[PDB]
């Protein structure tokens, strides 16, 4: 079974600007390994891989959750940390175009259709139950992990908001935007960690190290 | 990956 | 209203191994113009918002198309020019990185649950109806096509396939991995047009230009 | 883009 109780509370129990960002990033994946071991039948999956979901999602669930924490907010994003990164700062550091996606393809859709922090956490579930990484010991397993997170979320999404026939799949047609913006955002990662100009922290380093 | 196996097994 | 009887008929209408690919593509380029012609409401829109929803699907378009097409053979995909790329031939010519990518998350997956040519076309409306797309003098009316395509789609899922109330967003949920196989697929593309070894053909060319 | 265009007008 796979409630959506407690993917709620799993979500509930974890919750220059570029530095400010890569910082904040770091301190979250500290976060999101306690995140994970909450989601149901994630920890009853071999250790092995469990390092393979995390470290293959790890940048599609980090920017899940802060871009629908920037909901508040309008023209900026709200880091972990408590600070606030405006449009006109990542900007004025270079970093706008992604900056403005992420704001336009994620956080404004978030704000647009009212998405709950149970949707959310779904959400972040499936893209943790992601069949597709390579080196899963069975992967057939979590692909039946997957199939019973957008289970349960088509059943709650029916029964909280039965006015809304199509928001199951309106929820599911932001992970393309998700899996898009999350490449772009690695690039980023990997030409500051090449230049070697912006301090990255022990956690956020381990992954982008090559598998 | 040493610090993401050692807060899995804790 | 948008059925998924003219969606079908839309794909029914238009239905060195690196150059032979190259030009398939350009073929095919000049096929999805009539495609997307077919497909309803789309010749409604304003003239440059065609322009921009073509140029920004594309090539997931294509993909999906070959993908789906190459589901008759197992090792390999089948080009529109009759001609068929093993995996052998990719990985000999360098590129069997994303081939292996196209295998096992598109076409080994498509072959997997049997996905039907109307389950197909109304995938590629999806893709078409992009209301991310930038520049889009309106794109709720994007948004609105594209939530008429998706509705018509889990209608015909859960009235073709009722034993499998989980079919409908299994198919959402390989747009993912089609959109992250497309971006890989454009650095291909980029990088072959600035080294400048293989030809590439007008409108293949003129896809790749910037906007 | 005047491939695309020429295409989609006929
Ligand atoms: C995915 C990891 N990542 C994160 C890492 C990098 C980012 O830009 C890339 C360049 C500009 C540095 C961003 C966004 C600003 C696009 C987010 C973060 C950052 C903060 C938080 C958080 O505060 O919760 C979560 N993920
Ligand atoms: C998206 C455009 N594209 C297309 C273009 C490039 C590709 O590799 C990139 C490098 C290896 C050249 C591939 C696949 C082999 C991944 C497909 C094609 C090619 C053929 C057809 C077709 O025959 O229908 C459709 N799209």
């Amino acid at each position: 079974d796979m409630p959506v109780e407690r993917i709620l509370e799993a979500e509930l129990a974890v919750e220059d600007p570029v530095t400010n960002i890569c910082q904040a990033a770091d301190k979250q994946l500290f976060t999101l390994v306690e995140w994970a071991k909450r989601i149901p039948h994630f920890s009853e999956l071999p250790l092995d891989d469990q390092v393979i979901l995390l470290r293959a999602g790890w940048n599609e669930l980090l920017i899940a959750s802060f871009s629908h924490r920037s909901i508040a907010v309008k023209d900026g994003i709200l880091l972990a940390t408590g600070l606030h990164v405006h449009r006109n700062s990542a900007h004025s550091a270079g970093v706008g175009a992604i900056f403005d996606r992420v704001l336009t393809e994620l956080v404004s859709k978030m704000r647009d259709m009212q998405m709950d922090k149970t949707e959310l956490g779904c959400l972040r579930a499936i893209v943790l139950f992601n069949p597709d990484s390579k080196g899963l010991s069975n992967p057939a397993e979590v692909e039946a992990l997957r199939e019973k997170v957008y289970a349960s979320l088509e059943a709650y999404c029916k029964h909280k908001y039965p006015e809304q026939p199509g928001r199951f799949a309106k929820l599911l047609l932001r992970l393309p935007a998700l899996r898009s913006i999350g490449l772009k955002c690695l690039e980023h990662l990997f030409f500051f960690k090449l230049i070697g100009d912006t301090p990255i922290d022990t956690f956020l380093m381990e992954m982008l190290e090559a598998p | 990956h040493k610090i993401l196996h050692r807060l899995l097994q804790d």
